[PDB]
RNA sequence: UCUACCCAUGUCCAGGGUGAAGUUCAGGUAACACUGAAUGGAGGCCCGAACCCACGCACGUUGAAAAGUGCGGGGAUGAGGU
RNA sequence: UAGGCCCAGGCGACUGUUUAGCAAAAACACAGGUCUCUGCGAAGCCGUAAGGCGAAGUAUAGGGGCUGACGCCU
């Protein structure tokens, strides 16, 4: 889970580390890969906009599939990898029909397992479902806002939501952050929860990982010689049911 | 009469901006308003409870200030806005600090619909009434200026001779100097906030005159 | 001898006289375990028609029964006194009372005269190497005041307005320009409050053994590691180590000031 | 030290060149006016 | 084309020390965590050349030079230099 | 051609960054802590607008403040 560095030196004291142990292989597929470089907060007139960015390792885009769509046609997990972009695990889907995919890998997921996505599908770990069949109670990740798209909400680390009403036309959800909202029944979530649920222990413990990581350092505004910022008239406040007052 | 005791009170129609008053001489009643000031010697300043400090109301109460008036700020409509703890301190908390230049008069709450507290507003006003027009004696003033300078002896350096009060209303002193251009605002700020404190003097403006050495 | 006298010390003494009027009350700061030679009768000449109170700081290290009889001896001779731990608060909170107490009959002739009571103005003073400052931060809660481990930290008198209760002045301190008696400068440089590289180290570590010999001979039996009382000081010295022959003198010195010793006191 | 002065070939033609002047506008403009004075050597 | 920050692609760092995790044997045990032994080679780790800086002193100040020289000094596998 | 050594007090946890050419530090940054806004065409920014960064990222994630290792008091 967490592995604690002993204190071989003053930049070592409190270091903490994951334990990958969830990963099988060590190398993705050529075929689900795509440049991606790197920017440093500018954008086309080239000025800054965004502060502390910039710097960090090379990456490279893996494909997710956020959409699903692929009804029938079992899949067997094959191997469940590490991912730099996103703060999740991926997983590798050989489907029996022959084309292989990347989803967003739920917490329990051993390799070997039969997953399936569609109206017809069973409730367990790893499937896809429009909000209609899933029953009440259940836990469900990668929300979808309006039908067609991919995945909008509740696919970081260790993230969930709930299902709790059938009213006619949508359904109620409440969210990580404690929202209550009504969405789109034809719309679709995966069921299960986020894993990789200890992401946030983890002890940066240095000055030179967060460089690592692509972030740049932040200088106080007084060196530098509770106001609701959501608009007032926005769409979609009719379906906030229950506010984030948290 | 109130409590064996006679008053006049005056309404003066509010105020609004001097920009915007570009009315068809109907604001020719403000004339009107302004007078009352002049005829009157304590002047309550009224603010909504309900709306938060709006910026003409820090000009308004400086017609006050500036007539050597006791000033008693009051708010009304407290019926609107929520009642509660911590809810007293809010605006209370508020109101020192845009008000700075008026910090001697007393903070009264109360509204007027619900008549909440109605009954302290006039015991504000006499204890108001006597500080307006009070005298401190000449030796006991004196005794109090050079222990303010010692403490900060940072006045080529002003010099202190002497100090007395000349008018009651409101409380004039005059202070005896090499040269009163050495005075600096800073300095002379100084010293009224240690002659508020020597004595009560609330709820009333001072004013301080500089002579030279004569 | 001891002689140390520097210019400082000197125009502490000029300051303290030409802001003397604004004094309302003065702290005047002795050692417990030393409470009769830590006075300085040369600033007591300077101070009067002036009410005091003896405050002894540095509590903790002294033998309760003594300084409970010192209390006792300055009580009954016609001073107020007490016993304070400036480190951790023991017997500050009843300094303030005390004050008001004292300062009462000049406070209510202010009221009577028609001003409104005003904050109550205190002078600290005493030897070096004593609480002076350490008293101030921990009255003051704010940690505002110098303090150190040597004598000599502070150099100039400071004024610290605490709330709108209190006006504390502190100062640095203040030794007589020469000693009479040698027993008073060995005790004090004992204690501290010298600079410790003016003096000679091997009579003060004498003295301490013979102090030792006479009054405690059973924590000098224990000591540290060895069961001994021979005449002479070579015995002890040579019990850890060529090996330095009498710099060991700064090793009986070093820890008796940081009670490796249990608490005694040298009245 | 370094002085400011590192002479490059390729950077000077496409900085100061014909072609990035008559590009835009106010390089016309530039051109125009060497022209009008009659120096010898216009753009570089 | 100097300097500040960023983007895409290359390139440089003589030698010598210390000995983390992990692994094996194993007092201990019923086996541990802990003994030791062997293996192992981590580190904005250590000493120190090339390279990069610029803390002390002296000289020079119509200078060899419109920011240098001489002797000492700091970093030197990284939040590195180019 | 190759390290001078040993005691006692402050200050800053450490490695690093700064006024090219007077100030290399106790000043800046830093790992950790805490407050506040944001349900996705997100909130913030650059632009008159189109168009972009945030990010092809979704509250274990991003902006904006205040402090500044970790052990014992708040
Ligand atoms: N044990 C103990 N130590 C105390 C006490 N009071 C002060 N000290 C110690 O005394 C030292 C600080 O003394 P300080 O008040 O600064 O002495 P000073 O008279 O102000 N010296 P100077 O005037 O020259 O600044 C610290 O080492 C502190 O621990 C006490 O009551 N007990």
């Amino acid at each position: 889970a967490i592995k604690k560095y002993k204190p071989t030196s003053n930049g070592r004291r409190g270091m903490t580390t994951s334990d990958f142990a969830e990963i099988t292989t060590d190398k993705p597929e050529k075929s689900l890969l795509a440049p991606l470089h790197k920017k440093g907060g500018r954008n086309n007139q080239g000025k800054l906009t965004v502060r502390h960015q910039g710097g960090g390792h090379k990456r490279q885009y893996r494909v997710i599939d956020f959409k699903r769509d692929k009804d029938g046609i079992p899949g067997r997990v094959a191997t469940v990898e590490y991912d730099p972009n996103r703060s999740a695990n991926i997983a590798l889907i050989n489907y029996a029909d022959g084309e292989k995919r990347y989803i967003l890998a739920p917490k329990g997921i051993q390799v070997g397992t039969e997953i399936m996505s569609g109206p017809e599908a069973d409730i367990k770990v790893g499937n896809a479902l429009p909000l209609i069949n899933i029953p009440v109670g259940t836990v469900v990740h990668n929300i979808e806002l309006k039908p067609g798209k991919g995945g909008q909400l509740v696919r970081s680390a260790g993230t969930s939501a709930q299902v709790l009403g059938k009213e006619g036309k949508y359904v109620l959800v409440r969210l990580n952050s404690g929202e209550v909202r009504m969405i789109l029944s034809a719309c679709r979530a995966s069921i299960g929860q986020v894993g990789n649920e200890q992401h946030e222990l983890i002890n940066i413990g240095k000055a030179g990982r967060s460089r690592w990581k692509g972030i740049r350092p932040t200088v106080r505004g007084s060196v530098m010689n509770g106001f609701k910022t959501r608009k007032k008239k926005n769409k979609s406040d009719k379906f906030i049911v229950r506010r984030r007052k948290n | 009469t109130y409590n064996q005791q006679e008053f006049v009170i005056v309404d003066t129609a509010g105020m609004r901006k001097k920009g915007k008053v570009y009315e068809t001489t109907e604001k020719y009643s403000v004339l009107r308003a302004l007078k009352a000031i002049d005829r009157s010697e304590v002047v309550a300043v009224v603010l909504d409870g309900e709306e938060g400090i709006i910026e003409q109301d820090k000009r308004i109460a400086g017609y006050a200030h500036e007539a050597g008036k006791a000033v008693v700020i009051v708010v009304n409509k407290w019926d609107a806005v929520d009642k509660d703890e911590s809810t007293m301190k809010e605006f209370e908390e508020n109101i020192r600090d845009h008000f700075q230049f008026l910090d001697y008069a007393p903070i009264l709450f109360m509204s007027a619909l619900t008549k909440k507290r109605i009954h302290t507003l006039m015991p504000a006003i006499i204890k108001a009434s006597e500080n307006h027009s009070l005298r401190v004696q000449t030796n006991v003033l004196n005794d109090v200026i050079m222990d303010a300078v010692a403490m900060n002896p940072t006045p080529s350096r002003l010099k202190i001779y002497y100090a007395t009060q000349v008018s009651v209303k409101p409380p004039s002193f005059v202070v005896f100097v090499n040269d009163p251009e050495l005075m600096h605002f800073s300095y002379e700020r100084f010293l009224e906030n240690r002659i508020r404190d020597a004595f009560g003097f609330e709820g009333t403006p001072i004013k301080i005159f500089a002579r030279a050495r004569k | 001898t001891i002689q140390w006298f520097p210019g400082h010390m000197a125009k502490a003494r000029r300051e303290v006289t030409e802001k003397l009027k604004l004094i309302d009350i003065v702290y005047e700061l002795v050692d417990a375990r030393i409470p009769m030679s830590s006075r300085n009768p040369m600033i007591e000449d300077i101070l009067k028609n002036k009410p005091r109170i003896m405050l002894l700081n540095k509590a903790d290290k002294a033998d309760a029964a003594v300084t409970q009889q010192w209390k006792e001896h300055f009580e009954n001779q016609g001073i107020r006194s007490l016993s304070i731990n400036s480190v951790n608060g023991q017997g500050l909170n009843q300094i303030v009372p005390a004050s008001k107490e004292i300062l009462q009959e000049k406070f209510d002739r202010m009221r009577a005269k028609g001003v409104k009571p005003r904050a109550i103005r205190a002078l600290i003073i005493g030897i070096p190497n004593v609480g002076k400052s350490t008293l101030i931060n921990r009255l003051a809660k704010k940690n505002i005041a110098k303090t150190g481990d040597r004598p000599g930290i502070t150099t100039s008198q400071q004024w610290v307005k605490v709330g709108k209760e209190l006006e504390l002045l502190d100062t640095p301190g203040i030794l007589w320009p020469k000693f009479e008696d040698e027993l008073v400068g060995l005790r004090l440089a004992v204690t501290g409050a010298i600079k410790d590289s003016i003096i000679n180290l091997q009579d003060v570590a004498v003295f301490g053994l013979r102090f030792l010999e006479e009054h405690y001979p059973e924590r000098l039996k224990e000591r540290y590691g060895l069961d001994e009382i021979p005449e002479d000081i070579a015995e002890l010295f040579d019990a850890i180590g060529l090996i330095n022959y009498d710099k060991t003198t700064e090793v009986i010195i070093r820890d008796i000031r940081t009670e490796k010793f249990g608490r005694l006191s040298f009245e | 030290m370094k002085r400011t002065f590192q002479p490059n070939n390729r950077k000077r033609s496409k900085v100061h060149g014909f072609r990035s002047r008559m590009s835009s506008k106010n390089g016309r403009l530039v051109l125009a006016r060497r022209r009008r004075k009659g120096r010898k050597v216009l753009s570089a």
